RNA sequence: UGCU
RNA sequence: AGAGAAAUCAA
């Protein structure tokens, strides 16, 4: 497949252009993955960046330059309205593509609109914060075994016997069934982020007046407070 | 560090990284032993072919994924630490090179893989000798005997033996030269071992004195503080304009206007009105940015740094001395109460138009109802209009303060009522700003509409008379250089509504908690120390004054205000404790008011807060 | 101020958040830090003795002092050695499980620490270019320097990095050849390792005077990292520590404990005066040595724990640009020593542009270790109360029987902190005898309720990047503020509305704009919040992505849904983003010898990111260099392909 | 050149 | 000029 020759040519280019850089140790990756001379925050410049005449940088593609006096292509940089042009009079994709491009978001939304809420009643409750699991997970996976579960899900061949041993079985297969369509449509970084978010059991400090299940702990900024408490299903 | 002469350079380079040798006990020896094992593996696996494939493939000192690939094809798997050094395809068995000083202890290590025990002097174990060919035994013997004279040449004997005996141990080594450097600025060694006998001396201390009376903050004396905020605030007004864009309103105003000075200040010469008129014309012809006129030099202080430096150099006289900076002491101005009263005045418009969020749960309805009622409480107020004016002015000033233009930019302060009529709050005038740092100040010429004129409150503002269709309004004009960070933080002045909203929300929710039903219409009686005595007042008015005072504390924020508030929080806590009939005790040299009094210099609202504190009872008993 | 003190239906402590300056410019520091740093340096020498004797006090190597030398009235700088031994022994004897975790950390977790985490730090002064640089750049500079000087490859572990730092110091001469070669001596390298870069602390609130912050060099940051990880491991298991893990339950639990009615309660809330400039590094050396000795730890562990503080005792704090001198109206910038000033005592400590300082410390370093020094002091038989310590701020709980014995315990607490160099501020510590009213860090306590009050208002603005990600960021920040108790129903909803309005304005969608006027002229109805449509989120919906909500409620319908989420869109083709890749997930359009190095590192990162799918899930742990690892992985991935062997060797023939 |  | 607050901006 052309991907193999692409990797070979990129390897040859990296070796030719960067002699000393390739000679660094492989374990140094965790060091030079963040090598950048860039540092407050774009929040202080976004208002002017959006109003720049050509804010959006767009890769060459099939976009009309002038529509109803649009001047939206300079051949690169694009116009601020081309995302809205890509919402009407554009190109569509398959229904499966849009169904699989977001899965964890759908799971979070459906759990919101699936629970009946009782009558909110007020009192002098004093809420005390305990560390509880942030969001519900597809299966109970220990924090230590999450990297190995992800390793089995994404790259089974680049693993080791004990990596398989200290990986929670069962959740790997369900993660595979749910991430097979997601992997092919999104990038690998996005795929691994979504998968870990599906399996991560991160204990976060949340307000607590009664014992919280992960389902209840996911939505806790409005269920209980110092002056109100509504009881779930 | 140097490579042994009996080991090939490739093996040494491969060993360089395979394990961390420098932080292990007896380094440069475990590495040599592992190189010996790898060389043994190479010699056993040297140019031997079986079934058209190499007879021995070494599962050692190479990338792991290759081992898993080869083992997967062979229907076998090995974990990390009992990894065989080599595997034989002819017999489908795995081996590990494991040197032993003694040959009598056969000691089968594990049943997963067999072992190839070769002693240092050369002879092989009976099993490993009978399972391998003669040439392999001979050349392994040669390599081991060569390693033997290498060892005896530099007497590596005992530490090689203990390397063979057991697993590596981690060590950290500090040299003798670094140790002398480390001890230059201390009396103890690297590991401190003082000879003193552990004990806790009984030091004689002082007593704890009770705060029987609350401290009284020192009211400063001097000239009354002027109004030093960026904009007029409570004394701000707007001019109603016909509906349209900003350029249309500016054109209308410029076409129907007459300018005449009523009060000219030395700080802001009256000759800079030409710049304002020129910018009005420019922004009315469709060019927000205009060229530079002669009066712009005075208006924006062009080349003021160089000429002042030249004047200082010419007037230099005396001797160099340490810099002494003086902050002039000022008293509480009488206009703070006037601003408090005016900012609470009721307006006709809501002045707070924030889009309602969605509602899905019963909880969301409560929050939205509370927010809407809070907006109703503090919306039809002058302070809300001033907040909107500050938001618009700061945003329009900041959006044009991103490049390094050397020409004047116009940033009108124009708001639109629900009907559509434009409202001329004022104007902001950017000067040449070659800004490089967020701290650097950008020259501005603030032109805006007064409601009343007071020379003592505005000693630096120039006052002009404006005639706009038989209606007269005052017109401020002040030269001000104002920084980028301050403009950015004032562009989000709407955040000040949170604290009064917090207080109102907590009061309403406390009512909701005391009963068993939300009301959203409760307006209880809040008791306060007003004019010395204790008189109550309603929640809606209380929240309304809180918003005005917080707005003043926000537009007047400096090291003095933050220090005053930070050091006054504990005195507020102490007052609450004495309210709850509780005793407040202090250590020996405790003067809590001294930490607050140092922050009261010239800030008008710090002085106003100090007066409010002093107008309160000192003892509660 | 009388308006902030209600007398009915609501407590003055409940209105405590009105005494803050969230909205309003945070003060920025101007000009030189030289006066501030010289003032910070002179304090330990001023209060070392009962009477100011700075000139004679500039001869003390170890801050040990006699008990009668301790100033019970004013600040006291220095420690009592035997007191430190006894207090450390007492702190070891109790909380033994906490010290057991330290043993496991040393034996198991410490050897597995990598030096790659040193790249996740603050700006670090680089001794090569003599300028502040980002942490990864300085880290790789130092690693390359050690490799060129030690003729060996530095191991991935942090212990290997510290060992390399140790062995590089015995070399008489060190070089950094590579167009650009600069020499160093043992003394020069030692001075660079000792040098502490100082800079103004900006955007700080709650102070009238500006302070300065000092940062370590990469030659000592590994040792500091080891010591601070050990300190965090200890503090995470002791009940008396108010570190980020302790501040949640400790204060709330202490505010809820019942007390016998006949007993006498009490809370001491206060700040430690001159905390940074009073502690001596030898006290921490001694405490750490006692801790390691009573664990039976080996001697190299003791040396590793002691090197950081010993280097600190030899610190060369950078003065800065010099002191400000006036000749009337004009001003000049002059170093310390050229002209007389109020710091003429410290002229003898001037080394180049740096200054020697043995006594005292600097802020921004050894934050967690300083907390430990404040908790061994609490370990006394007289002190039977409850203490919580967090850097320079503390709260203490007294449970006594008589007021006189309570005052005796309070004085014992005041003096025992003085035995290690910790002076609580007399004007900042307040004791409430009857019941519970106090403050700690940012929390404010009244009766059974503890209310966290923020120091900085959440930035209710988009954080840049793209609308989809920063909408989620803003909602998450508001949710975090609500969860901490700072906000509630109405405050949270109002913050949401303010952020939403600033969000709609920040992407040019409010009012009559070019984008807006484009939508209604091309019949582009608005469907998203960034487009100006009605907001889909609510108070109970801060954790949900916009597009999923709009699909569930039937807003984005189906035809527009396909088009906006098409993966092949022209516009397109990281910690808690939780946003879908769509068309609105776009990006905006924004010493010189380093840029090409950045690009080379980025390309090598890109090739590794694709050939190794396991390098994102975990950390890169494989012996060998980048070249051999990539080549072997290429060979392995080609040989496992479905292609026949002839194509396999055809592909392998072009690899070089 | 249009944030209540 | 002015902003400002322990010293800078007014390239």
């Amino acid at each position: 497949e052309c991907t193999l020759r692409a990797l070979v040519e990129e390897y040859n280019g990296a070796c030719k252009e960067a002699p000393k850089e390739m000679s660094k140790q492989f374990t140094d990756y965790n060091t030079f993955k963040r090598y950048t001379t860039s540092k407050h925050a774009p929040q202080m410049r976004l208002v002017y960046s959006v109003r720049k005449p050509w804010p959006i940088s767009m890769t060459p593609s099939k976009e009309i330059p002038l529509v109803f006096n649009g001047t939206k292509l300079k051949d690169t940089r694009a116009n601020i309205v081309v995302p809205d042009y890509w919402s009407k009079y554009g190109s569509q994709t398959s229904l499966e593509v849009v169904n699989a491009i977001l899965y964890a978001e759908d799971l979070k939304v459906q759990r919101f609109f699936s629970t009946e809420w009782g009558e909110i009643r007020y009192g002098r409750m004093l809420p005390f914060r305990k560390p509880v699991q942030a969001c519900p997970t597809i299966e109970e996976v220990n924090p230590a075994s999450i990297p190995h579960t992800l390793l089995q899900v994404f790259c089974p061949q680049y693993t080791t016997l004990d990596s398989k041993r200290k990986a929670h079985m069962g959740a790997v297969e369900k993660l595979k069934r749910v991430m097979e369509p997601i992997c092919k449509v999104q990038t690998q970084e996005s795929a691994v982020h979504i998968a870990r978010s599906l399996i991560d059991s991160n204990k976060k400090w949340l307000p607590t007046v009664v014992d919280h299940t992960p389902r209840t702990a996911e939505m806790a900024h409005f269920l209980c407070s110092k002056y109100h408490y509504v009881h779930t299903n | 560090t140097d490579r042994p002469d009996h080991i090939d350079s490739r093996v040494w380079e491969l060993s360089e990284t395979q394990e961390d040798w420098i932080t292990q006990v007896h380094g440069h020896v475990r590495r040599v032993v592992e190189c010996w094992k790898y060389t043994i593996c190479c010699l056993i696996s040297n140019m031997h072919t079986h079934r058209g494939a190499p007879q021995y493939d070494v599962f050692k000192w190479q990338d792991r994924s290759t081992i898993e690939w080869i083992c997967s094809k062979k229907k076998v798997q090995y974990p990390e630490r009992d990894t065989p050094d080599l595997y034989d395809n002819e017999r489908a068995v795995a081996y590990k090179v494991l040197l032993v000083s003694d040959l009598s202890d056969h000691s089968p290590t594990s049943g997963i893989y067999h072992d190839l025990a070769f002693n240092l002097e050369g002879e092989a174990e009976e099993s490993c000798a009978l399972v391998l060919r003669g040439s392999q035994l001979q050349d392994i013997k040669g390599f081991l005997c060569r390693a033997l004279e290498w060892v005896v040449s530099n007497n590596l004997t005992q530490e090689v033996v203990e390397t063979i005996s057991g697993e590596a141990k981690l060590q950290f080594s500090v040299g003798t030269t670094f140790r002398t450097l480390l001890k230059r600025d201390t009396d103890w060694d690297v590991i401190p071992t003082p000879r003193v006998e552990p004990n806790v001396p009984r030091i004689e201390g002082r007593r704890w004195t009770q705060m029987k009376k609350l401290p009284l903050l020192k009211e400063k004396e001097g000239p009354p503080s002027p109004w030093r905020a960026l904009l007029l605030g409570a004394d701000s007004e707007y001019i109603v304009c016909p509906p349209g864009t900003d350029q249309e309103a500016i054109s209308w105003i410029h076409s129907q206007s007459e300018i005449e000075c009523i009060r000219e200040s030395k700080s802001t010469p009256a000759s800079v009105i030409t710049c304002l008129t020129s910018s009005l014309q420019s922004f009315a012809e469709g060019n927000p940015v205009r060229s530079r006129i002669h009066e712009d030099i005075i208006a924006f202080g062009i080349n003021k740094k160089q000429e002042k430096k030249q004047s200082a150099s010419s007037s230099a006289s005396g001797e160099w001395k340490r810099a002494e900076y003086q902050v002039e002491e000022m008293s509480l101005p009488p206009w703070v109460e006037e601003e408090m009263v005016l900012l609470r005045s009721d307006q006709e418009d809501n002045w707070i138009e924030l889009e309602k969020n969605a509602i899905y749960t019963e909880v969301d309805g409560v929050a939205e109802g509370l927010v809407d009622k809070y907006i109703e409480i503090v919306g039809r107020t002058k302070v809300a209009s001033v907040i909107e004016k500050w938001q618009i002015a700061a945003t329009r000033t900041f959006s044009q303060l991103h490049t390094d233009r050397s020409r004047i930019t116009a940033c009108p302060i124009i708001t639109r009522d629900p009907s559509g009529n434009c409202q001329f709050w004022g104007m902001v005038l950017l000067g040449p700003h070659h800004v490089k740092r967020d701290t650097d100040n950008a020259p501005l010429l603030i032109a805006e509409i007064m409601g009343e004129d007071t020379e003592e409150k505005y000693p630096k503002h120039s006052v002009f008379s404006l005639k706009v269709e038989e209606k007269q309004f005052l017109l401020s004009l002040k030269i001000t250089s104002f920084s980028r960070n301050k403009l950015y933080t004032f562009s989000n002045i709407r955040r000040v509504l949170i604290q009064p909203a917090s207080i109102y929300s907590q009061v309403v929710l406390s009512r909701a908690a005391e009963n068993n039903s939300l009301n959203l219409e409760v307006n209880p009686e809040i008791q306060l120390y007003l004019e010395g005595a204790q008189r109550g007042m309603t929640l809606y008015q209380w929240v309304r004054m809180i918003l005005c005072l917080e707005f003043l504390m926000a537009i007047y924020n400096n090291p003095q205000m933050e220090g005053f508030l930070a050091n006054m929080r504990r005195l507020h806590m102490s007052r609450h404790a004495m309210m709850e009939r509780r005793q407040v005790f202090l250590p020996f040299g405790s003067r809590p008011e001294d930490k607050v009094n140092e922050c009261i210099i010239n800030n008008p609202i710090v002085a106003y807060l100090a007066k409010g504190w002093n107008s309160m009872p000192n003892v509660y008993y | 101020m009388n308006l902030f003190t209600p007398l009915s239906e609501i407590n003055p402590t409940t209105t405590q958040e009105l005494l803050y300056a969230y909205t309003g410019p945070a003060p920025v520091a101007y000009g030189t830090r030289t006066r501030a740093v010289l003032e910070n340096i002179i304090r330990p020498y001023q209060y070392f003795y009962k009477e100011p004797n700075v000139q004679r006090a500039l001869d003390i190597k170890t801050g040990c002092k006699e008990p009668e030398d301790i100033n019970v009235e004013g600040p006291s700088s220095g420690f009592h050695t035997a007191s430190v031994l006894k207090l450390a022994d007492n702190f070891f004897r109790k909380y033994r499980p906490a010290m057991e975790k330290l043993k496991y950390w040393i034996l198991v977790k410490l050897p597995k620490l990598k030096y790659a985490e040193l790249s996740k730090g603050r700006q670090t002064y680089s001794f090569i270019h003599k300028r502040n640089l980002p942490a990864p750049i300085a880290l790789e500079e130092t690693v390359e320097f050690l490799e060129q000087n030690l003729r060996r490859k530095i191991g991935p572990t942090l212990l290997s990095y510290c060992q390399a730092i140790a062995d590089v110091m015995e070399l008489d001469e060190t070089t950094y050849e590579g167009t650009y070669t600069i020499k160093f001596s043992r003394e020069e390298l030692w001075d660079q390792m000792r040098t502490l870069n100082t800079m103004w602390k900006h955007l700080e609130r709650g102070r009238l005077n500006r302070r300065t912050i000092a940062t370590p060099s990469m030659l000592i940051r590994g040792f500091v990292k080891i010591v601070e990880d050990a300190a965090k491991e200890i503090l995470e298991n002791v009940p008396t520590s108010g570190v980020p893990v302790g501040g949640e339950e400790k204060l709330a639990k202490l505010a809820s404990k019942q007390t016998f009615h006949t007993a006498v309660t009490g809370e001491l809330s206060g700040d430690q005066e001159k905390f940074n400039e009073c502690l001596d590094p030898d006290a921490m050396r001694l405490m750490w040595t006692v801790f390691l000795r009573k664990l039976g730890c080996p001697d190299w562990i003791m040396e590793l724990f002691n090197i950081p503080f010993m280097v600190f005792k030899s610190k060369l704090a950078d003065m800065g640009e010099g002191l400000v001198y006036t000749k009337g109206k004009l001003t000049d910038r002059k170093p310390l020593g050229e002209m007389p000033s109020e710091f003429d005592d410290l002229v003898r400590n001037v080394v180049g542009n740096s200054i020697s300082c043995r006594l005292g410390m600097f802020m921004g370093m050894y934050n967690l270790t300083s907390t430990l020094l404040a908790l061994i002091s609490i370990e006394r038989e007289e002190l039977t109360g409850s203490h919580v310590e967090s850097s320079d701020d503390f709260i203490h709980f007294f449970n006594c029987k008589t007021h006189e014995e309570m005052f005796k315990q309070a004085e014992t607490l005041r003096l025992t902190l003085k035995l290690v160099g910790i002076n609580m501020s007399p004007s900042k510590c307040i004791l409430i005898s009857p019941a519970g009213i106090g403050e700690f860090n940012s929390k404010f306590h009244h009766r059974d309720f503890v209310g966290n009050v923020a120091t900085e208002l959440p930035a209710l603005v988009p954080n840049g990047t793209n609308p989809m990600t920063d909408l989620a960021m803003g909602l998450n920040v508001i949710k975090h503020s609500v969860n901490t108790g700072q906000m509630n129903l109405c405050t949270g909803a109002l913050a949401m509305r303010i952020f939403n309005h600033a969000y709609k304005y920040a992407y040019m969608a409010l009012g009559v704009t070019r984008r807006t006027r484009f939508m209604e002229e091309n019949a582009i109805t608005p469907l998203l919040t960034n487009q100006g449509a009605s907001p889909v989120h609510s108070f109970s919906t801060m954790h949900l992505d916009e597009v999923a909500l709009r699909r569930h409620l039937g807003l984005l319908d189906e035809e527009t849904l396909r088009r906006i989420l098409n993966p092949n869109n022209p516009v397109t083709q990281i910690m808690e983003d939780y946003s879908v890749p769509s068309c609105f997930k776009y990006t905006l359009s924004r010493h010189k010898a380093l840029l090409n190095k950045e690009e080379r590192y980025q390309r090598v990162t890109s090739i590794i990111n694709k050939l190794f799918p396991e390098v994102l899930i975990q950390e890169a742990s494989a012996p060998g260099t980048v070249r051999e690892s990539l080549k072997r992985r290429l060979e392995l991935v080609v040989e496992r392909s479905d292609l026949d062997e002839e194509r396999k060797k055809r592909i392998l023939s072009r690899i070089f």
